[PDB]
Formats: C-alpha cells, structure tokens, sequence
RNA sequence: CCCCGGCGAGGGGAGUGAAAAAGAACCUGAAACCGUGUACGUACAAGCAGUGGGAGCACGCUUAGGCGUGUGACUGCGUAC
RNA sequence: ACGGGGCUAAACCAUGCACCGAAGCUGCGGCAGCGACGCUUAUGCGUUGUUGGGUAGGGGAGCGUUCUGUAAGCCUGCGAA
C-alpha cells in the first residue's frame, strides 16, 4: 500500500467524449451533429 | 475604414484598387446580366 | 537433378543443397521434414512424371530457420467520404535446406 | 496545463516525408503534397498485391502456350490433356520447365497427347 | 592546401554574381584574373577582389607559390535582404528586396 | 524462386524471309506481329523485345478479299485545317506498295517505345530481291 | 600584431577561451527556400508523375553465390485532396 | 455509326467439347468479434460453429503530449532536453 500502487475500481473511470479530433476517433469533423440546420449550430436547438 | 494596417498604414479605404465595380475604369456595360 | 513438390498450398522446384522458403510449419528448428507427395523428378532427361505423385519419391529437408517476413503496409482510403484506416502485416515463414532427392 | 505542439507535430511531419523520398518536386519536400502522395502510394500498393497474382499467371500461360506450340499442341489442349492424365503441376512450374528443361517439357506434352488419344 | 577568402554581405544578388563565378571555376589563377579583367560586369569587380585576396592569403599565411594555384571551389550564397517600400499608383505600396550575397573563393595548389 | 525474365543483352534474334505473293493481307500480318514481338518463344517477356527479323518480299502482290481492292480507304490528316486526305488500296499499291503491309503490321503491334523498336525489325520490299544476304535469312513458308 | 583591400566594407592568419562553426548580424540552430560536389538516369518522347514487374551501371559487403544501398531504360495498371 | 488493326470469317444461325477470365469459391499461413462445449477456470486457456465493405450516427478499447503526487527516489558533464 503505497502512493503508486493504488487503483480505482474497474469500470468507474470512463473517459469523456472529445469531439473533432480526427477520423479514427469516430467523432471527427462534426462531433456527432450531422450536416446543416438549426441543431448543428453553436447555441442551436429549440426550447422545451 | 481600415485603421490599423501594418502593411499599408498610409491608406484606410482601399476598395478602389481590387473591387472591380469601384475602380475608375468600371463601366456599367460589364453588368449586362440583367 | 531437380524435383517438384507441394507444400503450403504452393509448389516448388528444388535441388539438393538449395534453401527454400515455405509457409510456417509446426516443426522445431534443426528437425527433419519429409515430403512424400512429390510431383515430378528429373535426372538427366530420365523424367519421372507423377500421376499425380511419383511412386516412391521422397524429399528430405532440414528446418533451418523460422521468422517473420518484411512488413507490408495496408492502406485503405475513400475520398470525400471521411474514411481511412491503416494496418501492418508480417508473414511467418520456415526456411528449409534440401538434403536429398531420393527417387 | 498549457501544451505546446512543436516536438510532436515535427515528428509526425518528418515521418511522412521520410516515406516520400524519391518523389518528384514538392512531393518529396512539401508536407501537404507529400502526405497526399504517400496515401495514393498505399492505395496503389494494396491494389497491386492483387494484380501481381493476375499478371504472373498471365505471363506463365503465354510461355506455356509458346512452348506447347513448339511440340504441336495448343494451350487449351495441353491443359485438358494434363487434367485427363491426372498431372497436378501448376502453371508456375510448367512455365519454368519450359524455359530451363526443354526435354522435360516434351515429356509432359507426350503425356498430354496420349491421354487425349 | 586549400585557402579561402570570402566577401560576406556583398551588395548584389546571387544570380548576378553566379554568372561571373561560372567563368573561372577550375581555372589557373593567372588565367582566371585576366578573364575577370575583361568581363564588363559589376560582379566581375567583386569576384576579382576576393580572388586577389585568396591569392594573398595563400602566399602569406600558407607559404604557397603563385604559379601553381587553381580555383578549386567557387560558390555564391544568398545573404540577408533589406526590405524597402516603393509607392505605386492609387495608394499601393510594394516591397523592394535589396538582395545581398556571400562570395567564397577557394584556391589550392593541389 | 522468381520467374525467369529475358535479359536484352543475351537475346537470340534470327533472320527470316517471307514471300507475300497471294497472301491475305491481315492473316499474313497477324503472324508477322507474333514473331516481331516474340510470342512464339518460351523466353517471352512483355517488356523485352525477344522477336525476330523478318524480310517481306513482293509487297505489291498481296491479296485482299471482297471488293476491298477499290473500297478499302486509307485516311490521314496533315495537321492543317481541312487537311483530311484519303487513298484507296489500289492507289497505295500503285504509288508506294510497301506501306500497305507496314500500316497493317503497325496497328497490330503494341503502342509505345517498345512497339516502335519491334517495328524496326520488319524489312518490306516491293520486289523479289533484297540485299540482306550477309544476314543469311532462313525461308519461312508461313 | 601581421597580410589583401579605397588609411573602406569584408576576409585570412595570430592570440584569448573548455568551446570562436560562442566574434558581438553572438546558446541551441528545425522547415520552406537557394547553392557547390559526387553516383546513376535523361535530347524519337506524350497525360495526377505513383505503384507492380524489371535490365544495366556505381558503391559496400562476402565469397566456391548473391545479398545491402543509390539510380531506374523498358513495361501492366492508374483522371490530386 | 466494329475501340483500333484488320476480317468473306475473325460475320450470322444451330449443336458439341476444351480453355481464359474477379478481391466470388477452394488450398496454405495469420489476426479479431459473437455463440456453443470443455484439458478447468478465477476469468484465462482449449475444442468447434459462424462472422469481420461502409457515410450520417451509436457502442467498445487504446497511443502520445504538458503539469501534480509517488520523487530529498532514479538517470545524467564517463554528456540531460
Ligand atoms: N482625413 C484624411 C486621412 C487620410 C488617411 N491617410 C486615409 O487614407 O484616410
Ligand atoms: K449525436
Ligand atoms: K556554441
Ligand atoms: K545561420
Ligand atoms: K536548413
Ligand atoms: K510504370
Ligand atoms: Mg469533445
Ligand atoms: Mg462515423
Ligand atoms: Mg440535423
Ligand atoms: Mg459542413
Ligand atoms: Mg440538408
Ligand atoms: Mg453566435
Ligand atoms: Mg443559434
Ligand atoms: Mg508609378
Ligand atoms: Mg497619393
Ligand atoms: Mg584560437
Ligand atoms: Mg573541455
Ligand atoms: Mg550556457
Ligand atoms: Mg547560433
Ligand atoms: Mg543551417
Ligand atoms: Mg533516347
Ligand atoms: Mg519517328
Ligand atoms: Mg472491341
Ligand atoms: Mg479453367
Ligand atoms: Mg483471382
Ligand atoms: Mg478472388
Ligand atoms: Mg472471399
Ligand atoms: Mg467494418
Ligand atoms: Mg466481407
Ligand atoms: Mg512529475
Ligand atoms: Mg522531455
């Protein structure tokens, strides 16, 4: 039990989505937004 | 106005140079797609 | 004197002392392989053509080396469609040295 | 935690330009043109691992056809005769015996002429 | 032994000096000096003073003899450029480059 | 083992002579293009000229079938505008009869630097005589 | 301090320093871009300039041979992102 | 207004047997996903069936960079970045 032998539980530290970082990531060039329209814009989207 | 140009500080209004319809040799017969 | 035999889905034309590169075999290095299914043996226009196999033809060989081949790079690309993927590959071989063409 | 890019981006650009050696003009000097030329060389190399297997079989067949007609038979009757005589030698070895052992090729033709007759 | 003389930041472009440096590459220095005397270029004046200085460096610092020296290497490199502004019509400004060059002459008796 | 390729410094080339009297034009030209290319040799290589030298005699006596002697038209353009020119088969035979065999064989050869070098081994004559006796051409009755 | 040069600019020696290719246009000194030298190719040859095959030449090896590196005649396929 | 050369068949009709022809199928070698059964696992291995073109997009698993702890440790002028 040292400061460099501790480890979190398996499955508790899922990594976050990083949009627009190349082809191999699967989220490049649109960030999961599709092509044009209101929902693809910065600040876009309709109200509740 | 273009007030902080470092390449050309002496001039602020420059579209008499490259915009074709603002040159002194522009003729309105060039705009015949009407 | 040469002979023709099949190994690894492919056919080879070998002489004694010649070192031949095959596909991977499950044989330790230094151990002797025998090839019983030989296709043709020729020795000074005394040509034994197998129908499909020369009856009693055996090629013995000595396993000299295993190893991986030179790396080939596999590049897939689809233009204007936001797709590419890359891949490397090295192929296993087995080097054998032909010891005897016993007709 | 500010990250600078200079060491990583230079090593990535230097890796592409090493694969672009020998290319003409901007294709071996300029990253925007060299990266584009390294990818097209990879699509060509994938495609020509398939065409290499077609071009050699095309070459073996034309050499068997030439050497069989030196013995009085065409390609399509020589292949039919070796199939009837149950000879399982492939075209790579047949085209090789046709160049280096012309007597042993004559023995195969007479084997194929016998099974047809 | 080789012997170098250089003129750095010479006020001419490298393309104009390289025409004169191609005349005397490989020549004996007796022959190369008289080619430069009767070449009607400004760059021929600049290359002659560098060749005359490489000759004098080889006699004084290296103990050579004049009748065996040849121009083994000669090359012109590009120096820094001076940026100048040139007014054009209708308010336009262009940028004038005033190109300099580095001249290098190597004389050797072998 | 790699497949054999013919090396151009060690290629055996032979000399033949063909009489073109009464032969059909195109059926003679396909055999000429085979042997100029080297398709009859087991050492055939697609980028090496492994063919033979062929002398063709009596080019003015080649035969065509049908009404082709007056109806086969040979076209060419000069490069100047309106400069399309034509000639019938009999006008070619009467003016320059070695060109009839040379045009037909050139269309059956590969296009490129190698096929232009294959064409150089074809020696066409209008008469019964040639002056290549020092090369000892063998009579090829094809 | 000596030498060339216009009592220049610039340079070559000498000297200082661990280092002067640390010389004041000064730590390190990448790339575009521009040169000199060497090996190979190239003046009958048509196109995204590569890729698959491949002769010859040059330089290294090491052998009773044919491998490594550079170049690439000729040839199949092939209209950038 | 056959792709060209050329063709009186190398055209058309009928019958027949060969051969060529793809990244289809088979052979040999390798990797991975999802099922099923097990030398027994402790969550990995073994046997077997099958699957693996892909945009928008959803899911899974990783590389590398700068900074903090482990680190008053470890490497380094016998040469770090
Ligand atoms: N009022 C006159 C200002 C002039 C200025 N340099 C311009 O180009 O506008
Ligand atoms: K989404
Ligand atoms: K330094
Ligand atoms: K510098
Ligand atoms: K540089
Ligand atoms: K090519
Ligand atoms: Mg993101
Ligand atoms: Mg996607
Ligand atoms: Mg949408
Ligand atoms: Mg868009
Ligand atoms: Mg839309
Ligand atoms: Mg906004
Ligand atoms: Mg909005
Ligand atoms: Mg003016
Ligand atoms: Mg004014
Ligand atoms: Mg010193
Ligand atoms: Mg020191
Ligand atoms: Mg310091
Ligand atoms: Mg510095
Ligand atoms: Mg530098
Ligand atoms: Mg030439
Ligand atoms: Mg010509
Ligand atoms: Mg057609
Ligand atoms: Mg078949
Ligand atoms: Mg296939
Ligand atoms: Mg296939
Ligand atoms: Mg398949
Ligand atoms: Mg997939
Ligand atoms: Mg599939
Ligand atoms: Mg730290
Ligand atoms: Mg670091």
């Amino acid at each position: 039990m040292r400061l460099n032998t501790l480890s979190p539980a398996e499955g508790s530290k899922k990594a976050g989505k990083r949009l627009g970082r190349g082809i191999g990531s699967g989220l490049g060039k649109t960030g999961g937004r599709g092509h044009k329209g209101q929902k693809s814009r910065s600040g876009g989207g309709v109200r509740r | 106005m273009e007030n902080n140009s470092r390449t050309m500080p002496h001039i602020r209004r420059t579209t008499h140079i490259m915009k074709f319809a603002h040159r002194n040799s522009f003729d309105f017969h060039f705009f015949n797609a009407r | 004197m040469y002979a023709v035999f099949q190994s690894g889905g492919k056919q080879h034309r070998v002489s004694e002392g010649q070192t031949v590169r095959l596909e991977k075999l499950d044989i330790a290095t230094g151990e002797t392989v025998e090839f019983a299914e030989v296709l043709m043996i020729a020795n000074g226009e005394e040509v034994k053509i197998g129908v499909p196999f020369v009856d009693g033809g055996v090629i013995k060989a000595e396993v000299v080396a295993h190893g991986r081949g030179e790396k080939v790079k596999i590049v897939k690309f689809r233009r204007r469609k936001h797709y590419r993927k890359q891949q490397g590959h090295r192929q296993w071989f087995t080097d054998v040295k032909i010891t005897g063409i016993s007709a | 935690a500010r990250v600078k890019r200079g060491v990583i981006a230079r090593a990535r650009h230097k890796k592409i330009l090493k694969q672009a050696k020998g290319y003409y003009g901007a294709r071996s000097r300029v990253y925007r043109v060299a990266f584009q030329a390294v990818i097209k060389a990879g699509q060509y190399a994938y495609r020509d691992r398939r065409q290499r297997k077609r071009q050699f079989r095309q070459l073996w067949i034309a050499r068997i056809n030439a050497a069989a007609r030196q013995n009085g038979i065409s390609y399509s009757k020589f292949i039919n005769g070796l199939k009837k005589a149950s000879v399982e030698i492939d075209r790579k070895i047949l085209a090789d015996i046709a160049v280096f052992d012309k007597v042993a090729f004559t023995a195969l033709v007479e084997k194929a002429k016998a099974a047809l007759a | 032994m080789e012997t170098i003389a250089k003129h750095r930041h010479a006020r001419s472009s490298a393309q104009k000096v390289r025409l004169v440096a191609d005349l005397i590459r490989g020549k004996k220095v007796s022959q190369a000096l008289d080619i430069l005397t009767y070449t009607n270029k400004k760059a021929a004046v600049l290359v002659k003073k560098v060749l005359e200085s490489a000759i004098a460096n080889a006699e004084h610092n290296d103990g050579a003899d004049i009748d065996d020296l040849k121009v083994t290497k000669i090359f012109v490199d590009e120096g820094p450029s001076m940026k100048r502004i040139m007014p054009r019509a209708k308010g336009r400004a262009d940028r004038i480059l005033k190109r300099t060059s580095h001249i290098t002459v190597v004389v050797s008796d072998r | 083992m790699k497949t054999f390729t013919a090396k151009p410094e060690t290629v055996k080339r032979d000399w033949y002579v063909v009489d073109a009297t009464g032969k059909t034009l195109g059926r003679l030209a396909t055999e000429l293009a085979r042997r100029l290319r080297g398709k009859h040799k087991a050492e055939y290589t697609p980028h090496v000229d492994t063919g033979d030298y062929i002398i063709v005699l009596n080019a003015d006596k080649v035969a065509v079938t049908g009404n082709k002697r007056t109806d086969k038209v040979y076209y060419h353009h000069t490069g100047h505008i309106g400069g399309i020119k034509q000639a019938t088969f009999e006008e070619m035979i009467a003016r320059r009869p070695e060109r009839v065999i040379e045009i037909a064989v050139k269309g059956m050869l590969p296009k490129g630097p190698l096929g232009r070098a294959m064409f150089r081994k074809l020696k066409v004559y209008a008469g019964n005589e040639h002056n290549h006796a020092a090369q000892q051409p063998q009579v090829l009755d094809i």
